[PDB]
């Protein structure tokens, strides 16, 4: 951790001198609330058949998408106050902040 | 193997198919899903958490990379100019293009089976997911090499490492300025913007700059703004032949459309001149992402909104009412209570039908179900998550462009006159660009101006 620097590191290491890894790449996310897993620490809700969540059966993500999200693409309402650039800048910006890897 | 199997065994967490599915009639099939890698693989002590592979900072890490070996491979090391690698095979009508990537099973080759067009290599591995993202990256690569070329004429005694970093620091600052001055006020609305992003006092080393786990799902609100087509325009902003209204399901991973169809110019024209999809409580997301996401590059098409909810479960994120409490917002219990919060009883009866309790509503579903804040595009819950995150990124960034020591008073006065339209002016053959705000301007020719009205960045304050 150098005493004086003019530029950012590529990895973000050393931006916070007190906690050098804060903001750096390939490190766990911070948590604003504790995790809620089916077994308390790893299994996700909807993993075990029959296991309710907070007293109610877990809805299938695709069923929620089907009954709440699905709409006729003929009926699309265009945002009269924003351009498609507003959308694209969001995805570009999202790709500066976070990427959650999975295995292969 | 989650790519091909339906068995729920680690690390696979497939999405089961409901009865009478509109697209998937075979109930034995599934939507493929790999659980996010845990920070602490196979542990019975630690509560499972996921990894951010990138720098949380708004440091243009999607251009330079978040790891040292990728970062060096993105630069031109044959000379002392401080440039970043340009495709040694193709050019967008003379202008620079992203260099290709060496992949074992290249998905971009699967979009046009005869074009022999691989993926692009950039600071972030998702460069070729959509031509619109590729165009944004391609625009920033040229801007860095433009800055490193104008810095060489002002400071000839400077080296390659001195030109790369100084150009990096300009690009980064521009990403922060467009993001915070022009983007964020349009997402949160004026009231939440004032509440969550009060005017910058100075960098504070006690503010955690990490991305919170929930933000990775909450910022997916952008999925409601996604239009079902890629709009391409000509010189006079007219539908450009060929393929002026191409479906999104035919452009994911289709890097051949940039290399063989007009380059980034007709793609960038149309992000400016076409209006974004507006989120309505009865029109949450288009079926190009809800039914045909990555259709022609994998065994089955994906449902991005369903993946968003499965991902929130994978990440063990608390439900809707837990986040409402976290933000200081009221937590409804009954369908009548939910109907008042959402200002829509038709949607509350719908959410109750699936979840049973407002406590179980997945953070993404609940987030995008709220009415939009005035002059904003997110509800109160998402405005809090997104607002709080962006404030931590700003106040906890030691190299935040506005912080004392980062830039000279004169350099800051120069950086303030930057705009996304003027960056398009400099790095493309586009003669007529959007009138600021670029994110609001969506009508041609009402909201369009020429290059000569927008002044370029004067780097005089940078010479020695
Ligand atoms: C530099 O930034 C620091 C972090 O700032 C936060 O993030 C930025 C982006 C903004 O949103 C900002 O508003 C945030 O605060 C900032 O330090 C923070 O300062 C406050 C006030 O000094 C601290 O809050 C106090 O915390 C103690 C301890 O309890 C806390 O932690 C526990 C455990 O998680 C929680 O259960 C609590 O909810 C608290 O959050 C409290 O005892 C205290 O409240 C008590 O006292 C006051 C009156 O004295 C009463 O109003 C209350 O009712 C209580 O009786 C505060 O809540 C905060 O912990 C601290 N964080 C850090 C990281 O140190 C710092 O001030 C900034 N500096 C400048 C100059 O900007
Ligand atoms: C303004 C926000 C925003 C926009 C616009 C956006 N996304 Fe997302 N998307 C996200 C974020 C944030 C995530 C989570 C990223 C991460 O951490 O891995 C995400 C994740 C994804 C994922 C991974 C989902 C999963 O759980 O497996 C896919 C696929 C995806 N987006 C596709 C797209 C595509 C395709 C586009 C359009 C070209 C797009 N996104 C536009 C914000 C956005
Ligand atoms: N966190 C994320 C993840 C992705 C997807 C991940 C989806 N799976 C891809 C991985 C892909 C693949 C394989 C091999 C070599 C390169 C890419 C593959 C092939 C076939 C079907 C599906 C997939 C994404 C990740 C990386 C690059 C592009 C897209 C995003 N796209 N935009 N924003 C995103 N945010
Ligand atoms: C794959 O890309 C090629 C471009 O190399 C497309 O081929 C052109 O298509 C038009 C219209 O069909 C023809 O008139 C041209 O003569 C073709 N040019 C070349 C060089 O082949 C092709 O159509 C694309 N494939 C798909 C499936 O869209
Ligand atoms: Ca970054
Ligand atoms: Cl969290
Ligand atoms: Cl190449």
């Amino acid at each position: 951790c150098p005493e004086q620097d003019k530029y950012r590191t590529i990895t973000g290491m050393c931006n916070n001198r007190r906690s050098p890894t804060l903001g750096a790449s390939n490190r766990a996310f911070v948590r604003w609330l504790p995790a809620e897993y089916e077994d308390g620490f790893s299994l996700p809700y909807g993993w075990t058949p029959g296991v309710k969540r907070n007293g109610f059966p877990v809805a299938l993500a695709r069923a929620v998408s089907n009954e709440i999200v699905r709409f006729p693409t003929d009926q699309l309402t265009p945002d009269q106050e924003r351009s498609l650039m507003f959308m694209q800048w969001g995805q570009l910006l999202d790709h500066d902040l976070d990427f959650t890897p999975e295995p292969a | 193997n989650c790519e091909t199997s339906c068995v729920q065994q680690p690390p696979c967490f497939p999405l089961k198919i409901p009865p009478n599915d509109p697209r998937i009639k075979n109930q034995a099939d599934c939507i493929p899903f790999f659980r996010s890698c845990p920070a602490c693989p196979g542990s019975n002590i630690t509560i499972r958490n996921q990894i951010n592979a990138l720098t949380s900072f708004v440091d243009a890490s999607m251009v330079y990379g978040s790891e040292e070996p990728l970062a060096r491979n993105l630069r031109n090391m044959s000379n002392q100019l401080g440039l970043l690698a340009v495709n040694q095979r193709f050019q967008d009508n003379g202008r620079a293009l992203l260099p290709f990537d060496n992949l074992h099973d290249d998905p971009c080759l699967l979009t046009n089976r005869s074009a022999r067009i691989p993926c692009f290599l950039a600071g972030d591995t998702r460069s070729s997911e959509m031509p619109e993202l590729t165009s944004m990256h391609t625009l920033l690569l040229r801007e860095h090499n433009r800055l490193a070329t104008e810095l060489k004429s002002l400071n000839p005694r400077w080296d390659g490492e001195r030109l790369y970093q100084e150009a990096r620091k300009i690009v980064g600052a521009m990403v922060q300025i467009i993001t915070y001055r022009d983007y964020l006020p349009l997402v949160l609305g004026p009231t939440a913007m004032r509440k969550y992003l009060p005017t910058y006092r100075s960098y504070n080393d006690s503010v955690d700059p990490r991305i919170a786990n929930v933000f990775t799902n909450a910022f997916r609100y952008g999925h409601t703004l996604i239009q079902p087509f890629m709009f391409r325009l000509d010189n006079r902003y007219q539908p450009m032949e060929p393929n002026p209204r191409v479906p999104l399901s035919r452009v994911f991973f289709a890097s051949w459309r940039v290399v063989l169809e007009g380059g980034i110019d007709p793609i960038l024209r149309g992000l400016m001149a076409t209006p974004a999809k507006l989120n309505r409580q009865n029109q949450i997301a288009v079926d190009e992402i809800r039914e045909r996401l990555f259709e022609q590059v994998m065994r089955i098409g994906l449902d991005l909104p369903a993946l968003n909810m499965q991902r929130s479960r994978d990440h063990g994120l608390p439900g809707y009412n837990a986040w409402r409490r976290f933000c200081g917002l009221p937590q409804p219990e009954t369908v009548g209570q939910l109907g008042t919060v959402l200002r829509n009883l038709k949607l509350a009866r719908k959410l109750m039908e699936q979840y049973g309790t407002p406590n179980n509503i997945d953070i993404w579903m609940g987030g995008v179900s709220e009415p939009l804040k005035r002059k904003g595009r997110v509800g109160p819950l998402l405005a809090c998550i997104i607002g709080t995150q962006f404030r931590k990124l700003r106040d906890g960034d030691r190299f935040w462009w506005e912080n004392e020591g980062v830039f000279s008073m004169q350099q800051r006065q120069a950086l303030a006159q930057i705009s996304l339209p003027r960056i398009i002016c400099d790095n493309t053959g586009i003669t007529t660009v959007s009138k600021n705000n670029i994110f609001m301007s969506n009508s041609y020719p009402r909201d369009f101006v020429n290059c000569s009205t927008l002044p370029a960045l004067n780097l005089a304050s940078w010479r020695e």
